[PDB]
């Protein structure tokens, strides 16, 4: 949902409070994706062992 | 180069240390991008 996954892109155009919104968009997701990745691990961490 | 700094190119803004690079990129080109889509390497506007 933000205007650029670059993060230096959205510091280098939109003003310090514009600029928060779309930080916060990007962080909300790619926390989503971590817990995409340890859920899995931990699903294949008792399948290994 | 062979060193960490800050690089500003053509507004691009990143972190990375510059060597020199022996990928050839046609006249046209500009940036390149890796598997991970971030910039696989630049380009000197002034001295290409």
């Amino acid at each position: 949902g933000a205007i650029s996954s670059v993060l230096n892109d959205i510091l280098s155009r939109l003003d310090p409070p514009e600029a928060e919104v779309q930080i916060d968009r990007l962080i909300t997701g790619r926390l989503q994706s971590l817990q995409t990745y340890v859920t899995q691990q931990l699903i294949r961490a008792a399948e290994i062992r | 180069k062979n060193k960490c700094v800050n690089f500003n190119f053509n507004g691009l803004t990143g972190t990375g240390v510059l060597t020199e690079s022996n990928k050839k990129f046609l006249p046209f080109q500009q940036f390149g991008r890796d598997i991970a889509d971030t910039t696989d390497a630049v380009r000197d506007p002034q001295t290409l």
